[PDB]
């Protein structure tokens, strides 16, 4: 028994974006994904004249399980609210495409930026503050009892005023089964061929003793390689590129931890924001250290 | 922020605090700074309690503390309080009320379950969380919750027989699809999980249920229909169901949507009538209205069974029955 009923009116004076395809007017195509159905969009919200992404998925492609497994996505982004993290702003169907939409970011992927112009990879202050922000946000996620399953370079964003989010959340897991934590959990994640270098020996090897939040922790580290190279580590190398994974110096220490055979080992994210590494440290740091690059501102019919 | 330390507090103490922070936040007529001291009090309480209940990564929660805070919680009506008043809550308290909630729910004293009974007493917690779809700020936490609570099945009876339950209808075809999917997802656990139930439930509200579910088949929203369709395909197959099937495949109107459905223009939603039309046809029983159907169509059918999805070329089920319905339709004499 409340008298917050004038609620509706208490706000709305600003929140969501209207879920109604007729509200985006599509500009650009700035990606693609998952296994190709996935168009990724520049669009207008015409409300406000405003930039945003519009992440669209034609579901007569789907099967019932890739439709489920989308779904989760959904729910998951609706669960998390992080300054790092990516934020979900409308879902809806627009007949036939599900279409998702999030706030642009103007920088693109670290991917993205890499192929632009760092194609030789980023400097290492830059990395730093990549890497940062993508801690915080595993952090998080890890708090929640959730693994990532899917950090590289493609998966983080960068904003037009230098803020870095963590992306990719269609790969999420929890690890909560029957109301409580899992130690460890098996499932081999789903349309994830691709993704396959950045993953940790125990998610790769299935049948065996499993996995947690510190297979993550192992990704960051690949992405750090990634990030400094401009390559993944073990690119083109075939399906069992498995048997291999059986600067300043701090750099170095950093990379070396994050990439221990034994997981448990390896440090939490929260541990690793105390690493040295992280001592050279944001919004107006990043884009300076990213110049020169620019972002925009048959049969008749039945009788009855 | 200053790093203070942090004082322990009994279950009871924790009980008490939130309980007058909440009845603060129900309040208009506060300050800005009272009502932002109680959001802070009721957010601390709130994860103090999941605590206790989850434990931490360091401790495993401790029986004796656990039921001390589940009896404090009862004898204070708090899991209705914060129900009732999870809109006043902050986004990370809405998500610990769900955790606090769902881990009381699963509470169990040798065969009892305490939760389901307290909660047969104070019924109106499960509209509650039905009508937290509504509203996009709870709809999600209240989601979860409503999920939890119905896997029991007196706590799906009473949903299951009231009113509020044809609310879903409307739900399942909200513009916002994460809630209309959360929803469908609940809606679908009520009608599949609990199966004699289900079973029964269907018998007693046939009529108002199917004449709903009707409008479903029909939406312009190609999920909607799709998952519908998909569902209702699973429900007359099943053994459970058998009674409620023979009265659905014996009406001419519900024949000649599955038949139109065939013709949809996506593959899967006319896959998905197949599985619900084969039913209507392997049927010995057919009444005059129905029979008139086929053998009206009797060349056409034949004929769109034979060059209909030859694409999907190993599932021998589908192959096989579609050779049987063509057999069974062309057996078809008129007297
Ligand atoms: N909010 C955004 N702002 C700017 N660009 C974006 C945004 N979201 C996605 N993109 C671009 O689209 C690309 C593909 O999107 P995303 O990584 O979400 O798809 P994916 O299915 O995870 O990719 P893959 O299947 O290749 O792993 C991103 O790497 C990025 O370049």
């Amino acid at each position: 028994a409340h008298h917050h009923h004038h609620h509706m009116e208490n706000l709305y004076f600003q929140s969501s974006f209207l879920p109604e395809g007729g509200c985006y007017e599509l500009l650009t195509v700035i990606g693609k994904g998952f296994e190709d159905l996935m168009t990724v969009n520049l669009a207008r919200y015409k409300p406000t004249g405003e930039y945003v992404t519009v992440r669209r998925i034609n579901l007569e492609a789907c099967s019932n399980e890739m439709v489920t497994f989308l779904q989760g996505e959904l729910h998951v982004s609706k669960l998390f609210n992080h300054p790092n993290i990516v934020p979900y702003r409308a879902t809806f169907i627009a007949d036939n495409e599900l279409w998702v939409v999030t706030s642009f970011m103007a920088y693109g992927s670290a991917k993205d930026l890499i192929c632009t112009h760092f194609m030789d990879g980023m400097n290492e202050l830059a990395i730093a503050y990549i890497l940062q922000g993508v801690l915080k946000a595993l952090d998080y996620i890890h708090h929640m009892g959730y693994v990532h399953r899917s950090v590289k370079a493609s998966h983080i964003l960068i904003s037009v005023d230098g803020k870095v989010y963590l992306s990719g959340l269609r790969s999420n897991l929890s690890m909560i089964s029957h109301g409580q934590r899992q130690r460890v959990v098996h499932d081999f994640p789903k349309y994830s061929v691709k993704v396959l270098p950045w993953l940790s020996p125990e998610v790769l090897q299935q049948n065996l003793q499993g996995y947690d939040a510190k297979s993550d922790i192992y990704s960051v580290g690949i992405t750090a390689c990634e990030l400094a190279n401009g390559h993944v580590p073990f690119k083109d190398m075939p399906a069992t590129q498995m048997l291999l994974e059986k600067f300043s110096p701090h750099f170095h220490h950093f990379v070396e931890q994050c990439l221990q055979r034994n997981p448990d080992a390896r440090p939490s994210a929260s541990t690793l924001l105390n690493h040295s590494f992280f001592k050279q440290i944001a919004s107006e740091a990043l884009p300076e250290l990213l110049r020169p690059v620019t972002p925009i501102t048959e049969v008749d019919d039945w009788e009855f | 922020p200053f790093p203070f330390g942090k004082s322990h507090k009994s279950p009871a103490d924790i009980v008490k605090n939130l309980k007058e922070s909440m009845a603060v936040l129900e309040k208009q007529d506060i300050s800005d700074k009272k009502a932002e001291k109680a959001t802070e009090e009721v957010s601390k309480n709130l994860v103090a309690m999941k605590e206790i209940l989850y434990g931490t990564n360091e401790k495993e929660p401790q029986t004796e503390a656990v039921a001390q805070l589940a009896q404090e919680l009862y004898n204070s009506g708090l899991l209705s309080t914060l129900v009732a008043d999870l809109q006043l809550i902050d986004f990370e308290g809405k998500k610990d009320v769900a955790q606090i909630f769902n881990n009381i729910l699963r509470r169990q004293i040798g065969t009892r379950t305490p939760t389901v009974e307290y909660i047969c007493t104070q019924q109106n917690i499960l509209f509650m969380l039905l009508k937290g779809y509504e509203s996009p700020e709870i709809a999600l936490n209240c989601g979860i919750m409503l999920r939890e609570c119905i896997r029991h099945e007196p706590l799906a009876k009473i949903i299951l027989w009231s009113e509020q339950f044809y609310d879903f209808f409307r739900y399942v075809e909200m513009s916002t699809f994460d809630i209309a999917s959360d929803a469908f997802a609940t809606f679908k656990d009520l009608l599949t999980r609990h199966k004699l139930l289900s079973a029964e439930f269907l018998e007693q509200h046939y009529d108002r249920f199917f004449s709903e579910y009707e409008k479903l088949l029909h939406s312009e929203n190609y999920v909607t229909k799709r998952q519908s369709l998909k569902l209702l395909g699973e429900l007359l197959l099943d053994r459970h169901n058998f009674t409620i099937m023979t009265k659905y495949i014996s009406k001419p109107e519900n024949l000649k949507l599955m038949m139109n459905l065939l013709r949809d223009k996506s593959r899967n939603i006319q896959f998905e009538a197949f599985h619900v039309f084969k039913v209507f046809v392997a049927n010995p029983n057919k009444t005059q209205p129905i029979l008139d159907i086929l053998l009206k169509n009797q060349a056409k059918l034949i004929e769109f069974l034979s060059k209909f999805q030859n694409d999907r070329t190993e599932d021998e089920q589908f192959n096989d029955e579609k050779t049987y319905l063509v057999k069974q339709i062309r057996d078809l004499k008129r007297p």
